[PDB]
């Protein structure tokens, strides 16, 4: 679950 | 997908009574006790993906009044440049509220051009995720008039 956006 | 492998904390809205409660968030993988603020939604900017300094926001505090927490819209740019722009604006932390509806996400911090790699390293205020339905709550009682105040709470990390 990890996102830059 | 690993789908609810999120760091979660808890954090306390503490009016108005209508929203008061407690609520799950998803601290940023970067930056980072307890503090108390009261929450602000621009009525530009939303997404904190240029500098508020263009637009002459500031969000810093009047001595004697509660900092200020900034809600900030996900999209458009890193969640690590929101945080920054935030600070760099004077907000004491930063709530990105998510543009959908879903479990709560963990703001990762990007790799970045050579030019753009510095200021990750000097991002210091607090940052959570927050979702969409807890965004929009705090988003209706402010167009109300309401005061939005808040405990962050990062003890848990």
């Amino acid at each position: 679950s990890d996102r830059f956006v | 997908g690993s789908r609810f492998v999120v760091e979660k904390n808890n954090l306390k809205v503490t009016s108005p009574d209508s929203i008061k409660g407690i609520y799950e968030c998803a601290i940023g993988n970067f930056g980072v006790g307890t503090l108390v603020g009261t929450v602000v939604y621009p009525k530009s900017n939303q997404k904190a993906c240029k500098s508020y300094s263009d637009f002459d926001i500031s969000f810093k505090s009047k001595p004697g009044r509660l900092p200020t927490f900034v809600l900030i819209d996900r999209g458009d740019c890193y969640f690590t440049l929101k945080a920054w722009i935030a600070q760099q604006a004077g907000a004491a932390a930063i709530l990105v509220a998510d543009s959908k509806a879903e479990p709560l996400i963990t703001m990762d911090t990007p790799e970045e051009d050579k030019s753009d790699a510095d200021y990750l390293q000097n991002i210091t205020i607090p940052s959570a995720l927050i979702t969409k339905t807890l965004g929009d709550s705090i988003k209706s009682a402010l167009s109300g008039g309401d005061m939005v105040n808040m405990k962050l709470d990062w003890t848990e990390s």
